[PDB]
């Protein structure tokens, strides 16, 4: 566990989150870099690892405490409560991360809103994203057979402006003091035009 | 030869954004992508008065009777008298800073006039296009040119709007200039259409090609023309018993050898001339036999 | 000496094969130029192919 | 403007930024791309192939990245 | 890949005869030949409203970014509605006598 | 007309003297020398 260098727990799989946009700037109050301007593509997992969101809207910072528009802002962190949200597979909270994200920004003029269902498991998997004229393309290894490492196309997003930047959204799990689980790290490899 | 057509049922493609509202300027063109839907092309084309069309590696008639994997359309307001500036290889400002047509896929260029009775489309005040887009440098102006099918880098600056001829907007390193002139008479528009053909099923088909003439059971022993999910050809289907969730089987040399049909049977696919034939001929008796 | 002449004939044949291979790169074969760079510089993608 | 749900109300939870605890030497677990297992390879769109070797020019990661 | 460009300095090509005075008839067309000079093609093209262009073994965009040994231009007054009579292979009097 | 020798008729947009060949010796570069274009590698030679 990163927070406590002594305790050791079995490793669990966790999904990442990203923000992709066309222009970047500063968070005006704190002068912290990493603010996406105009229409921004956001990919957010939710539902205790059973759902993933995808929307393309303008992020309007909120001036409340510890939010993007305040002077006490440090980072955009999405959280969830396993005790309440992930109590059981029947009462999974599908909007916990989305509700956490809405506290940082007001969502304005969103072009679309998509979601995809993910079967809960512990197998390793791969995720990819590209873009061409048709739009933004998503790839996954859970499409055909999760026990093979090949990635297959499963979605196309209507984003046509050229994407130049992306930023990983950090996650922090508010687990109780009993569990205090450990989360698997993920790795990002850049694609290149190759034979 | 008989016929054999199998097509899935899909919803209608949404062309309402193009048929309602005010078309955008050329530098801020609107793009629509259609997958897994059907369209009534006759209805769409009737709404417009076409002045010219130019297609590459495809024909307009074929676009009304064939299936594709994807359909992309870019449209914007454009005066017909500036048609030459949209032609491939033009040296004008339209190609440099507004729109460059891409030729990596089969495509068509259509110019048309909006009739008066088509009141759902609203006329803009003026036609507009950019004259230059550059970055200030020590040597001079560092012009930025549009990639094929892409947007101009000065798009954000151009969003501020132009109220007079040769009005310039700058935000520091970037500077752009625009040109406007009033719209007279009926509105005129442009349409850049591109299509892609996939080796798998093609889910974008016109309504005129939507049919289920899957009478293959009665046409087993006959050379027929088949059109199965966008795959066309000629062959003979033989009853056969037989990798993944795919309806088509191909050999190493990319020949279609097997098909899975809607009825539930599996058919072997062979060309209409497949059985070898040899003739034994005797010159003395003028007799012949077949093997 | 005919036998001595055949040695020079073999040498000339070896030279001729490389001469044929090298000379074919300077032909335009009906194109506007024998250089790909010239074709790309003088023509646009619809007509370059 | 599609419906994005109920607007958020309240205060954002504070977060502590300590990059030293995350990018230390003890928490370094390198994993390179293994081309023998075809890791990070996107399957070509449309059609499948079986028992064949083909050459493709597209977007792929570098070996041992 | 890097870049390597070397070009000599020359004077400006004189296009003033074409931009001043009255253009001649088609049968008495004016010819200009330019060697060892540079031209500002953007300025020239801006002065005119182009209705049509047809090029052979070259593109207009390439003519604005490439060097040549010689440049020849023939110009005359001509109505646009008679464009078909200037097309290759025409059977009209324009090709035969003008 | 295109000549195999130097082409002395050039547009003003193509008038440049980016002759930084000394720093680009050991690299494949695109060259445009007096109307002659191509790709290649330049090696220091005496002649
Ligand atoms: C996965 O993604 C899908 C698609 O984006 C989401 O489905 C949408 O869910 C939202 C709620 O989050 C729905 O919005 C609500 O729709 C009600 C009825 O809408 C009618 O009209 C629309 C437009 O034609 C149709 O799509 C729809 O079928 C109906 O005919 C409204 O009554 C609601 O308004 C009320 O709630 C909002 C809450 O924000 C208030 O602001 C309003 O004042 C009012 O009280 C609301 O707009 C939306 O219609 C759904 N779309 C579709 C296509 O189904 C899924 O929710 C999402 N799944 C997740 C995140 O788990
Ligand atoms: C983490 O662990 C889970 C659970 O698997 C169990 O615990 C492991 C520690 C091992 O001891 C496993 O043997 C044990 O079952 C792993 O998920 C499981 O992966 C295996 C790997 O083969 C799956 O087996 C497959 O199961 C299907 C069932 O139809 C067959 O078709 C296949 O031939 C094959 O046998 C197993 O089903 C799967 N279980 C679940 C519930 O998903 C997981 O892979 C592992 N993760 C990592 C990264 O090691
Ligand atoms: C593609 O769109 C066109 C135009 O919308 C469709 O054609 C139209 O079809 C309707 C319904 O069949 C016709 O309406 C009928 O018209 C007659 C005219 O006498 C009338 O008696 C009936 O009561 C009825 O209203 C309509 O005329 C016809 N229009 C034209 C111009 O042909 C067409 O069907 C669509 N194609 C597909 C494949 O859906
Ligand atoms: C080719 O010809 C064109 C047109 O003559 C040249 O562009 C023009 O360049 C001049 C001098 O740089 C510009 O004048 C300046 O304009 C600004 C406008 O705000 C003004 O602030 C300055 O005081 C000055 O007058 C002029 O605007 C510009 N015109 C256009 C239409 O771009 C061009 O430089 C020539 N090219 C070459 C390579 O010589
Ligand atoms: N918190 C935590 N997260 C991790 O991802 C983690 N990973 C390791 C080791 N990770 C790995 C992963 C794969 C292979 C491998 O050989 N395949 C080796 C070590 C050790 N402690 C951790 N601790
Ligand atoms: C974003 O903030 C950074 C600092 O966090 C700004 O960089 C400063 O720029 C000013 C003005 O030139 C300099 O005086 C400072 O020294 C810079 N600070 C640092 C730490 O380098 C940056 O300009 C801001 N960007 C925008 C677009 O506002
Ligand atoms: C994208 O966001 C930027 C920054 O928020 C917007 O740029 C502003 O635009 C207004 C209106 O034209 C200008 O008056 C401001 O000076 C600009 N601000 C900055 C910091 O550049 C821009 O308008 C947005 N893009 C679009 C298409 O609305
Ligand atoms: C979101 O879209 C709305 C509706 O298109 C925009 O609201 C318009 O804003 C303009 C510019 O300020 C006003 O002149 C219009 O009157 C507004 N229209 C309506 C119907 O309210 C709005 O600007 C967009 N929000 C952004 C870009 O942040
Ligand atoms: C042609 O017939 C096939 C087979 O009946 C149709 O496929 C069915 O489509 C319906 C909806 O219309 C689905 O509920 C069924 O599950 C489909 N069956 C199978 C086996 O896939 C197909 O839609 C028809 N195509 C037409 C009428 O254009
Ligand atoms: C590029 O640089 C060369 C080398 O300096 C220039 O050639 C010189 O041109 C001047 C006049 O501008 C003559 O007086 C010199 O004799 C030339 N030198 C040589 C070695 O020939 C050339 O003009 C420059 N080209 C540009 C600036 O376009
Ligand atoms: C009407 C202009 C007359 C030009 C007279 C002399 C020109 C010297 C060289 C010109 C290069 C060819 C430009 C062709 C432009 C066609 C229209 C376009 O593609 O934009
Ligand atoms: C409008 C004329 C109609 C002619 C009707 C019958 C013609 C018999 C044969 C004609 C030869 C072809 C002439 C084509 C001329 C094209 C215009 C031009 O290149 O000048
Ligand atoms: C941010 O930078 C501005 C200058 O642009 C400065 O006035 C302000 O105090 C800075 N804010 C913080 C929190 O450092
Ligand atoms: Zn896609
Ligand atoms: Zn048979
Ligand atoms: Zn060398």
């Amino acid at each position: 566990t990163i927070i406590s260098q002594s305790t050791n727990r079995p490793i669990k799989k966790i999904y990442p989150a990203f923000m992709l946009g066309h222009s970047v700037g500063n968070y005006t109050p704190t002068n912290i870099t990493g603010r996406y301007l105009n229409h921004t593509l956001v990919i957010l997992p939710d539902g205790c690892g059973t759902l993933v969101h995808a929307f393309y809207c303008i992020l309007q910072p909120r001036t409340q405490a510890y939010c993007a528009g305040a002077s006490t802002f440090t980072s955009v962190t999405v959280w969830d409560t396993p005790a309440s949200d992930c109590a059981n597979s029947q009462s999974y909270n599908r909007l916990a991360n989305l509700n956490a994200f809405k506290l940082y920004f007001d969502l304005i003029n969103c072009t679309f809103r998509y979601n995809y269902t993910i079967t809960e498991d512990e197998n390793a998997e791969w995720f990819g994203i590209t873009q061409d004229t048709q739009g933004v393309h998503l790839y996954s290894s859970r499409k055909e057979n999760v026990f093979r490492n090949n990635m297959f196309h499963f979605a196309t997003l209507p984003v046509y402006q050229k994407i130049l930047y992306y930023t990983v959204i950090p996650r922090s799990i508010r687990s109780p003091f009993n569990d205090r689980k450990a989360w698997a790290a993920f790795y990002i490899y850049k694609l290149h035009p190759l034979t | 030869r008989g016929e054999f057509i199998e097509q899935a049922t899909t919803q209608e493609c949404d062309f309402t954004p193009m048929l309602t509202g005010t078309p955008p300027p050329i530098y801020n063109f609107k793009r629509l992508v259609f997958t897994n839907c059907n369209y009534n092309l006759t209805k769409l084309l009737s709404l417009f008065q076409v002045s010219e069309f130019s297609c590459h590696q495809v024909s307009p008639s074929s676009l009304a009777t064939g299936c594709y994997s994807s359909l992309t359309v870019d449209y914007f307001a454009y005066s017909t008298d500036m048609s030459s500036y949209l032609q491939p290889g033009s040296a004008g400002e339209i190609v440099q800073f507004n729109y460059k047509q891409d030729f990596s896929n089969p495509t068509c260029r259509v110019l048309a006039t909006v009739p008066q009775n088509l009141t759902t489309i609203t006329k803009p005040s003026n036609y507009a296009y950019l004259t230059e887009c550059y970055k200030t440098s020590a040597y001079g102006k560092n012009y930025l040119y549009n990639a094929p099918g892409g947007y101009t880098p000065c798009l954000s600056l151009a969003s501020r709007g132009f109220s007079t001829k040769y009005q310039s907007h700058s935000d520091g390193e970037l500077t752009t200039t625009g040109y406007i002139y009033p719209v007279t008479g009926n509105l005129q528009m442009a349409f850049i259409i591109s299509v892609q053909y996939g080796t798998d099923t093609n889910s974008v088909c016109p309504m005129q090609a939507l049919r289920n003439d899957t009478s293959i059971e009665d046409k087993l022993d006959v050379c027929v023309e088949y059109s199965l999910h966008g795959i066309t050809g000629r062959g003979v289907f033989h009853n056969c018993t037989s990798l993944r969730n795919q309806r088509f089987v191909y050999d190493t040399f990319d020949n279609l050898v097997g098909y899975h049909s809607y009825n539930g049977n599996y058919y072997c696919v062979r060309p209409c001339v497949s059985v070898p034939v040899s003739v034994i001929y005797d010159k003395v008796s003028n007799s012949h036999a077949t093997l | 000496n005919l036998a001595f002449n055949k040695v020079q004939d073999a040498v000339n044949a070896n030279a001729m094969a490389l001469s044929k291979l090298a000379a074919e790169l300077s032909n335009t074969f009906g194109a506007i130029s024998s250089s790909i760079s010239d074709i790309l510089a003088r023509l646009d993608p619809p007509e370059q192919e | 403007s599609v419906d994005m749900g109920t607007t958020g109300s309240g205060n954002c939870i504070e977060s502590q930024v300590q990059p030293d605890f995350f990018e230390t030497a003890r928490n370094t677990w390198p994993l390179s791309i293994d081309t023998s297992k075809a890791e990070g390879v996107i399957y070509p769109n449309g059609k499948s192939y079986s028992n064949i070797t083909l050459t493709y020019t597209g977007l792929y990661p570098k070996a041992n990245d």
